């Protein structure tokens, strides 16, 4: 289950840098459920040989 | 006696009356290459033929 995907980096915002520190923000690419099974496209060898 | 204009005894004017072939010539950009050596066992095409 590895999918192909265009997304953006977080850019919190620091207004009050003690309380974004006691937060503990972080980001990861792992999904927390597969896509909508209507959203994807699926590729073979043929269909990008063709 | 042969059926054929070998030598023709020719008034000057009708010198250029012979110019009447049509010829069709590539121009400099074109390339000819020859491609049978190409014809080897192992390639396999994109697209499949039926």
């Amino acid at each position: 289950q590895v999918y192909m995907h265009r997304d953006m980096l977080p850019e919190p915002r620091l207004d009050d840098i003690e309380r974004f520190r006691q937060e503990g923000f972080y980001y990861t690419n792992m999904l927390e459920a597969p896509p909508e099974i209507d959203r994807v496209v699926q590729y073979t060898y043929e269909i990008a040989r063709l | 006696f042969i059926n054929k204009r070998i030598v023709e005894r020719v008034r000057v004017g009708q010198i250029l009356a012979v110019l009447n072939r049509r010829f069709v010539a590539y121009k400099g950009k074109m390339r000819i290459m020859d491609i049978t050596q190409s014809l080897k066992m192992g390639t396999k095409l994109a697209a499949p033929t039926v």
